[PDB]
């Protein structure tokens, strides 16, 4: 998170925290409430999320879920989707944390390797995080959109 | 006036045994084994993903 | 090192859970505590030499004999040395403070630390008591708010020199 | 007396708790047997006197002398006592099963029952024996697993009776 | 319990259970789970509850933490508390066993005499369980804010 | 019935009814339909019931209407099943009230003496009364044949 | 005492006829009720002793001078005896209620009231004034079918005791 | 039961002896503390149930594991069991005291009490500890003369207990 951040790089350096450091640690924790209000709204509609964003996905990329696509039938169709609700959780871990760090390091590090081993298209998971964008903005305010899309847009840029 | 000893002084609580909860019985071993089914079916309508 | 959130974060990863009413009740609480924290943090960063001066002031005086010839204080390399240790926990309970969490201690600080003090010779017992010190002269400076967080950390960093 | 929901409640009781995961696990798994324990209740209660009657056949089979002139079985007003006795300990363990526990048995059949029949020569073997034919007769007529529950509380008679 | 009940009326007519009472007992091991779903639901607000009902109750009886009332101090307030923490355990229990005797062989014979030697007022006690009854009640759905209802009022009417 | 024996229960004890008692009663109220639809169907047929009964038991115990038995003549004939007529009146009564209680306090208290003075054989009564319960089991279906056999069950050990 | 049930059973046995269509509509009219009657007297036997409370409240504030020196309810022991017997009354027509027959006033409560009051002096127009009391003060808690049942018995009390 | 006279009485009859100054010293005596003792039994009457109050809660705040779950005096009924169990203990040291004899506390509590509390599962030494507080509060209530005497009473049936 932006503590760990400013701890870590305070430690590297073998110094206490500089003024700077501590004043995006207050302006972190002064908005923590009304992140903690966007992680609540994204957490209490998961399910519509994850529905509307697979609909979307499915819709844009029919090749997918169609016979001899990484998603056909109804068990893989169901991976691909829990698959979506791990990332949406990682944003919302994401959001509480003030960094991408928690997404980052869950899943990040090591996605190209997880997904060529199960025969998965990355450009697959862009426009599967890009639909989850759109449906889980949707339902936020346009700062708290604009501060979530930031989010899922680190996202799209790491599976790309 | 053959004894001043109460027959009767009380009766001895049946509230708590030491061993045999009962717990080990087949019929609530049954019991637990169902229940875990109707869990599991309760699992199973939760949706795929 | 890891911090309340992401302390938080990892209970609810390992359950593959999202949040819920007790999790956003945590992560209020730490957000509550924040500015506490962050004023803490910088009066000790503010005042860290003149911590570090009381504590071995009081350190020496109730073991002279640290310092007498054939000490483990005893010379300007070695007195040098254990200010800079006690630099060291100072400046990692200001961390944990901060992090509202104690991972940082134990895997920077702790971690082979009581083995490292026995093949050197330090004594374990008067580091603990120099802890202890800059734990009451801290204490006074930030006060008894951030007084009672920061005794947390330091008990930590004495526990495990114990 | 006490059942395995007042058990329940009697343990959380005394320990000053709420109900957690494990009581209600335990009060489930009651809930669920309660239909099995309300059928072999209602089999056994249609057929009572059939047991009787086979129990005391047995047992006046297999130990004649019960029965032969001087016999603590014989006169109609004795002969009468026993089965009595024998229905009298069937309805308690009838009660028993469908309470699923087996106070009702120590607090209303067994307290004083080993110096009763002690005091008035009552063969407490012989009723055993008879304990046993009942235990057979109803296991036959209630199925598998309704026969292993009332042979639970059967041979509690026969273990506080010996 | 139901169960108990029925076996000792049947117990003091020394006769098996008749099909009615074999019948009810059906009934209440299906309902059972329904019970178990009612206990939980107000074992998890044991708190909520017994601070909204304590706020009741003394807002509608303030001369019991008046200067001169059996509930006067702090500790003494944490006492009444307390025994509003008793009887929710014991309406729980009775919610489970289906019928108020655990209610009854835990918290009301003898009562009278006990809050005699405390000089508790049993009023104040029965204004303090019925504000109880409120709070539960308006957690619970109509259907089963029936049956809590009933047992709060038969501890109502048994403290009075 | 169950109704009158709760109030007689409770005003044993001189105190109101339970809430278990009044679930109870509720329950009670509940089967009453199905206990009056089962009781119509018993009284539409109980010239029929009381016909096959009749001939069942006559077949039987021939001896009950051969020369020298107590059912010999048109007229004992007619009084035998004017007999079956009563108590098939009184299991009806005992169906809808759900409970024995009519029965007996009708037609079997003192049945034994009134039978005595009238020379009536009792193991007769009883193959009436188990011939009775064939027919009238036979007419009903699979559920209204188990609590109607009680009854009739209950007869039989009181006439046995 | 009978209930709605068994005075039907009782008026079709003492004429030697089944069921006919009328009985069964008198049976289903009182098996409709059940579930209002079983509301009524929860919710009186919740309330029975506030009813006792405000409709002897009722009937002292009208008749003063029952209880001052001089009337029948002045003391301690006869106030107490009124209470009684007007918390009697209230049990009993609640048993009535439920029932749906008033052949409980006459076997357990109107069985020799009337001369038992006329021997003790009891004055009975008051006793009727504490009764009408008692069937307001029940009728407000219970709404409004279930204070047209209870005022039904009310009134049949009303007419014995008068 | 037997007090000091009638205890002189029958030591006097059994011998057949007259009144000699021996009997008349003890007669004397008893006439010497008898309005002491009638002080002290009226006290005690006008404040019984203030000593069961201050002699209870002292008893549970010094155990107060008595009065919590798992406690052999947690319920409303073991509790009014419990008190009343002391207003006995109050009422015949009361009592003795009076008649300056133990004769009936041996004959109206203590046979078969040690039994009674060994069937139920009653801890003596708790009501030994109750017996002491109710020792304490009577003695500060009654003054330091009639303190002696009625302790004396008090002591005997907790050795009696103990
Ligand atoms: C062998 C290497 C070695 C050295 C050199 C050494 C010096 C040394 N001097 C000390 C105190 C001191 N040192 C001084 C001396 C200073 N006062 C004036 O300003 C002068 C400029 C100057 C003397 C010329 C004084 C006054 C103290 C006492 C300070 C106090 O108690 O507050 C102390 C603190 C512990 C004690 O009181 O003994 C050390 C460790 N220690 C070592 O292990
Ligand atoms: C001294 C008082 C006394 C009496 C009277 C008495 C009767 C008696 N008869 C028995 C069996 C029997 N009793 C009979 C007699 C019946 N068979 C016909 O139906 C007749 C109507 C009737 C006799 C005229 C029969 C056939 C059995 C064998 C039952 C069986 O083995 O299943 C038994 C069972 C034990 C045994 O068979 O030895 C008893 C106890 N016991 C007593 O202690
Ligand atoms: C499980 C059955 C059970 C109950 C219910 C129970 C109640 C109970 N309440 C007590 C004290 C108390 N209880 C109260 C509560 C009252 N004060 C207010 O006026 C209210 C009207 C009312 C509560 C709503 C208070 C104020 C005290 C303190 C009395 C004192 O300190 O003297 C005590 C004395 C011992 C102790 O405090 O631990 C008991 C035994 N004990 C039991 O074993
Ligand atoms: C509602 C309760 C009730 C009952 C049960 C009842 C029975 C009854 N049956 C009677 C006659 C009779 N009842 C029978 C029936 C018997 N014959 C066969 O053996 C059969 C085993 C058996 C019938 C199944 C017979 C034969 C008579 C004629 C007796 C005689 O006139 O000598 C009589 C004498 C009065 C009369 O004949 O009108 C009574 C009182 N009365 C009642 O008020
Ligand atoms: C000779 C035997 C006897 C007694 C003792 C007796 C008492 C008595 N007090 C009454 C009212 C009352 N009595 C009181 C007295 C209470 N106020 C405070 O709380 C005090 C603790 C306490 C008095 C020391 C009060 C306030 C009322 C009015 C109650 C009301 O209107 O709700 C009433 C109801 C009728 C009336 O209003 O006068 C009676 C019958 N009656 C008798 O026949
Ligand atoms: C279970 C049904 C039942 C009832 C209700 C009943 C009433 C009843 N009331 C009695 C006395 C009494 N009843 C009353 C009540 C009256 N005084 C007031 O003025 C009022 C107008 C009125 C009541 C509303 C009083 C004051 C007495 C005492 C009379 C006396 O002893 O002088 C007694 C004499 C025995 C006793 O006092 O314990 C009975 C038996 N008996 C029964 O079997």
């Amino acid at each position: 998170s932006v503590v760990t951040k400013a701890i870590v790089s305070a430690d590297a350096e073998a110094r206490y925290l500089s003024p700077g450091e501590l004043d995006r640690i207050r302006g972190f924790v002064s908005s923590g409430e009304r992140r903690l209000r966007v992680a609540q709204t994204l957490t209490e509609s998961r399910e519509r999320i994850i529905k509307q964003a697979g609909d979307q996905l499915f819709q844009k990329r029919p090749d997918l879920v169609s016979p001899g696509g990484n998603a056909y039938g109804a068990e893989r169709t169901a991976s691909c989707l829990r698959d979506l609700d791990y990332y949406l959780r990682l944003v919302t871990f994401g959001i509480v944390a003030g960094d991408v760090t928690p997404i980052e390091e869950i899943g990040v590090i090591g996605v190209k390797e997880m997904y060529r081993n199960l025969e998965v298209p990355l450009p697959g998971m862009v426009e599967a995080v890009k639909a989850m964008k759109s449906v889980a903005t949707g339902l936020l305010s346009g700062d708290d959109s604009a501060e979530v899309g930031y989010y899922f847009d680190y996202l799209a840029g790491a599976l790309a | 006036k053959q004894s001043a000893e109460v027959v009767v002084p009380s009766f001895k609580p049946v509230t708590s045994p030491r061993g045999m909860d009962m717990s080990q019985t087949p019929l609530m071993l049954q019991a637990m084994g169902d229940i875990a089914e109707a869990e599991q079916e309760v699992a199973l309508q939760k949706p795929l993903f | 090192m890891q911090d309340a959130i992401t302390s938080v974060i990892n209970t609810y990863d390992v359950q593959g859970k999202y949040f819920d009413t007790s999790a956003f009740d945590k992560l209020k609480a730490y957000y509550a505590t924040g500015e506490l924290r962050v004023r803490a943090a910088g009066t000790i960063s503010a005042n860290a030499a003149t911590i570090i001066k009381e504590a071995s002031a009081k350190l020496f005086s109730n073991q002279p004999d640290l310092v007498r010839p054939g000490g483990n204080a005893y010379t300007t390399r070695r007195y040098a040395a254990c200010v800079r240790d006690m630099d060291y926990f100072l400046r990692y309970a200001t961390y944990a403070m901060l992090a509202g969490d104690t991972s940082i201690l134990d895997e920077r600080v702790l971690n082979g630390l009581k083995e490292t003090y026995n093949s050197l010779g330090v004594p374990i017992s008067s580091t603990v008591q120099g802890i202890q010190a800059m734990k009451e002269v801290t204490g006074s400076l930030v006060g008894s708010g951030a007084a009672k967080e920061m005794g947390v950390y330091f008990d930590y960093l004495s526990s495990g020199l114990s």
